[PDB]
């Protein structure tokens, strides 16, 4: 048998990392009036979506 | 011929150096992205008769 010195050492080292980031944002808003000079009206509307 | 050249070579070592090596590659890419858009509307409307 032969034998032969082969002392040796080899590394390896990937890595990989991510970040997503997505935000939505909306806002809505309506105010309305009505007027007579016996009636009053009023009316209001919010919206709010994320 | 060919098979003893393959089992056992067709030369042998006569001129050797006898020696450590150590080889290091890193590399690191980054990449961050940010983008943005806002839109505000605003609208308003006041009217009046006798």
């Amino acid at each position: 048998v032969d034998v032969q010195q082969n002392d040796s050492a080899t590394y390896t080292n990937v890595s990989g990392n991510t970040i997503s980031e997505y935000q939505r944002s909306l806002a809505t808003s309506v105010a309305i009036e009505g007027r007579y000079n016996f009636f009053s009206g009023s009316l209001s509307t919010d919206f709010d979506s994320n | 011929i060919s098979r003893y050249f393959d089992r056992v070579g067709s030369h042998f070592l006569t001129g050797i150096v006898m020696g450590g090596r150590a080889i290091l590659a890193s590399s690191t890419n980054k990449l961050r992205v940010k983008r943005d858009y806002s839109v505000s509307v605003v609208a308003k409307a006041s009217y009046e008769g006798l």
